[PDB]
RNA sequence: AGCGCCGUGGCGCAGUGGAAGCGCGCAGGGCUCAUAACCCUGAUGUCCUCGGAUCGAAACCGAGCGGCGCUACCA
């Protein structure tokens, strides 16, 4: 049971809205925008993004307009997460 | 010589991954806008 | 403990009640605010004019509370064809104690001669000022016989403007301008949004209505601020009704005539037909008093074509069965008030849309149809009813021989086609046939962007009349 | 002259500022809950009470607009399917517009009635006369 | 308002007269390297409500309810 990564400056929490073709996604961040984001490595072909999963994105400095996702939580840190309350718990997700 | 607008990221392509970092720029001379690559580790925020 | 029916009861009673009409009274001597004429009928028509989907049966069920129906399945919610009606009694109050602005109260028809004062801290007993009859009309593009028809029917006018929407509505232009054609110079102004308005923008809506009506031959129409579905702001308006406008002179030298404006059959589905009813037609009387048991004609009557394509006019005589206006049962009927002539003519011939538009007239007088009919008309410099988006209102074009307009007179629906154009005069042939008795004022429009437009007015001075085959 | 007018226009609004001295932002935040090939709505009676309106007539109108069927237990629905929330937001946006909000004049205030055998919907805050049944 | 209908297992149809029906659904396992297609097997219903005839009614019918298509708002 590996354990959970928690957010730095400047990575931050985010929700796929639905999932982009080519290799990007777009990703309601927990900020308040519908920001874009990009399929990194070390992510793109052996850890499947699904639609409506809570994922870690990290932000970039100089394009505040798209990111790129980071980490995948398996709506098990998800849930703990909201537990503790590192995102705006309105919007709840959960299976 | 040109005059920088805004400070895209382009994406890599298949075999490669990275954010190889960049500019766009217009041209004095005509106003044209261009993407300019900008080569080094810790160049970009020379750019300013 | 006692129940509200008996309570109601009980008040009516007390009111006054409803009288019934003495079979023969002195006729000469009856005014049309006698209490014979008055708490039972409806003597001054009063119409509501404005633009589509707004809510004019709205403001008259508030006033009065008569429904006007809005049938036939699709016709509940998007538009009628047939007139809106509602009895309405003009009660004020006879205690000078209480303030005028609120004395006023307008009841059904079904109320007492003298209902008690609503007003909290008011003994005193409602008095009948006069009976007021409502005639809704349909205030739609598509729609424009009827809105011409019940104009002619109308006495006084009230107009309908929203206050958050756009201030020159051009279809309540379009009524007020037809509202002047057919000599009606008293029109009482309402707002029917008010409250969604704030305190300046009310005011700025004020102005562009000001600004509106300067040209118009209406000049000094009041204004009033009224609440359709709040049910607010009622008694002023029964205040304006009486003060703004005076009856109509109208006595009972006059000839007997009618004119039926809408066609109802008593036919209730279930029943036995050996107990039945007569045909209905809805008729406004603006001239002579009928009474139980009175020969009638419907003067265009049968229409019918000959193998050689002549149109032949076969008069519709009847007997009149009863006469119902208002609630009740009445032997008499004041002219200057829809009422329903329930004669025995034929239940099928009063179906839906037999008897719309057409006069009609009692034994002792011979009113002549025309198949040619020479108008004096005149026209207007621009279009109502036209959203032109930034540029010129439309301008009417000159008539042009042989051409089909829809020719309004009074209520007859006809659509003529033009023999010739002169400088004041033209000459119309009919094809559905249409009567004359002394002038009959008729309203003309045409066919330009799909629908009929309204384009100016006219008066028939000469034509050719057929003699009907009896 | 206008002087006539101008007076009734005030006494309304003294009428209005005394009745009705507050004068929706009240949609509940849309919770959809998303098991794999399910779909759960567990807030459905929240909304409901939130924009006055029953429960079973939302949820026909849910399976008038999506072309599926569900199970209510318990003030929670729950459909087989997969969908996202922007649908669900959608509708029930497009629900409020045509349904919980009166067309005529802005107000929540208007419930669900009955006038022979179509469905009238009413108005409480004014009283006017609305029909929205397709 | 009257007429022509209807009343479901989650949805759709069906016989109405011997009394819980089938597909679409969904759960489960089956084929498959694997998913879909396809196999097979389940747990759920006042066949709307009150009655009357019947050895028997969900069914034949009436006296009523709700939803409808018209006729047509039928003073
Ligand atoms: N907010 C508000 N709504 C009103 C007001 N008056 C009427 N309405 C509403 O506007 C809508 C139109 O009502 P309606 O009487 O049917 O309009 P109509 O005159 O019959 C349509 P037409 O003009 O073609 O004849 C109704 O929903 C009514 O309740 C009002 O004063 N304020
Ligand atoms: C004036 S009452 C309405 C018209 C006709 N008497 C019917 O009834
Ligand atoms: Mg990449
Ligand atoms: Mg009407």
């Amino acid at each position: 049971k590996r354990e959970l990564i928690y957010k730095e400056e400047g990575q931050e929490y985010a929700q796929i809205t639905k999932m982009l073709g080519n290799g990007r996604v777009e990703a309601s961040c927990f900020d308040g925008n519908k920001r874009m984001a990009h399929i990194r490595g070390k992510l793109r072909k052996k850890v499947w993004m699904g639609q409506g999963d809570i994922i870690l994105v990290s932000l970039r400095d100089f394009q505040d307009d798209q990111c790129d996702v980071v980490h995948k939580y398996n709506l098990d840190e998800a849930r703990t997460l909201k537990n503790q309350g590192e995102l705006p718990e309105n919007a709840k997700i959960n299976e | 010589k040109g005059i920088v607008l805004e400070k895209i990221g382009i994406e890599s392509k298949q075999p490669n991954s990275a954010i190889r970092k960049c500019v766009r720029v217009q041209l004095i001379k005509n106003g044209k806008k261009v993407t300019a690559f900008v080569p080094n580790d810790g160049c970009l925020n020379f750019v300013d | 403990g006692e129940t509200e029916e008996e309570k109601r009861k009980r008040e009516f009673e007390e009111g006054g009640g409803l009288p019934e009409q003495p079979l023969n009274p002195d006729f000469s001597k009856l005014n049309p605010l006698s209490a014979e004429i008055i708490n039972r009928q409806a003597t001054i028509n009063i119409g509501t004019i404005g633009h589509v989907a707004h809510g004019k049966s709205t403001v008259v069920r508030a006033i009065s509370g008569v429904q006007t129906v809005r049938f036939k399945d699709e016709l509940e919610r998007n538009i009628t064809i047939k007139l809106g009606y509602a009895n309405a009694k003009i009660y004020k109050c006879q205690e000078p104690t209480c303030p005028e602005p609120d004395c006023y109260r307008s009841f059904k028809s079904d109320k007492e001669i003298s209902p008690k004062c609503q007003r909290p801290g008011c003994p005193g007993r409602y008095k009948l000022v006069r009976h007021v009859s409502f005639v809704d009309c349909p205030g739609h593009d598509i729609l424009m016989s009827t809105m011409l028809s019940g104009a002619a029917v109308m006495d006084a006018a009230l107009l309908l403007i929203a206050g958050n929407e756009s201030c020159p509505q051009p279809q309540t232009s379009e009524h007020l301008a037809a509202i002047e054609i057919m000599k009606l110079k008293h029109v009482i102004i309402l707002q029917n949004k008010v409250d969604l308005m704030r305190e300046e923008s009310a005011l700025e809506h004020q102005k562009s209505i000001l600004k509106f009506i300067r040209g118009t031959i209406a000049d000094g129409a009041p204004i009033v601020p009224i609440s359709a579905q709040l049910k607010y702001n009622i008694d002023a308006v029964n205040e304006f009704i009486v003060k703004t406008i005076p009856v109509p002179p109208r006595d009972f030298m006059i000839s007997p005539r009618l004119i039926v404006i809408r066609s109802f059959d008593v036919n209730k589905p279930g029943a036995e037909i050996e107990d039945l009813k007569g045909g209905v037609a809805g008729g406004s009387i603006l001239n002579g008093v009928f009474k139980l048991g009175d020969e009638i004609e419907i003067r265009p009557g049968i229409v019918t074509k000959d193998d050689k394509g002549k149109i032949q006019c076969k008069p519709i005589f009847s007997n009149i069965v009863s006469l119902f206006a208002e609630q009740n049962d009445l032997k008499f009927a004041v002219p200057g008030g829809l009422i329903g002539v329930g004669t025995k003519v034929d239940p099928t011939l009063c179906r839906a849309d037999r008897l719309v538009g057409q006069v009609v007239g009692a034994k002792g007088h011979l009113p002549n149809i025309y198949t040619d009919i020479e108008i004096n008309y005149f026209l207007l410099r621009r279009l109502l009813g036209v959203k032109t988006d930034g540029q010129k209102q439309a301008k009417v074009r000159k008539l042009e021989p042989n051409e089909v307009l829809m020719v309004n007179i009074g209520s007859t629906a006809t659509g003529a086609r033009v023999v010739a154009v002169k400088a004041d005069m033209a000459r119309l042939q009919l094809t559905s046939p249409a009567c004359t008795e002394i002038n009959e004022k008729i309203a003309l429009s045409r066919r330009i962007e799909k629908h009929w437009r309204l384009i100016g007015w006219a008066t028939i001075k000469k034509g050719t009349t057929l003699e009907p085959i009896a | 002259v206008g002087l006539p007018y101008s007076e009734l226009l005030s006494r309304f609004f003294n009428i209005l500022r005394t009745n009705n001295p507050e004068l929706k932002f009240r949609i509940p935040p849309p919770v959809c809950l998303r098991d794999g090939k399910k779909t759960i709505f567990s807030n459905i009676q929240d909304i409901a009470e939130k924009l006055h309106r029953s429960p079973e007539h939302l949820i026909q109108y849910l399976f008038a607009e999506l072309g599926t069927s569900g199970s209510v237990d318990g003030k929670r629905l729950v459909i087989k399917g997969k969908f996202q929330s922007k649908q669900m937001e959608n509708v029930l946006r497009r629900y409020i517009l045509e349904y919980v909000t009166c067309k005529t004049c802005k107000s929540i205030n208007t419930e669900l009635k009955r006038e022979n055998r179509l469905f009238f919907m009413v108005c409480k805050s004014c009283g006017s006369t609305r029909s929205v049944s397709s």
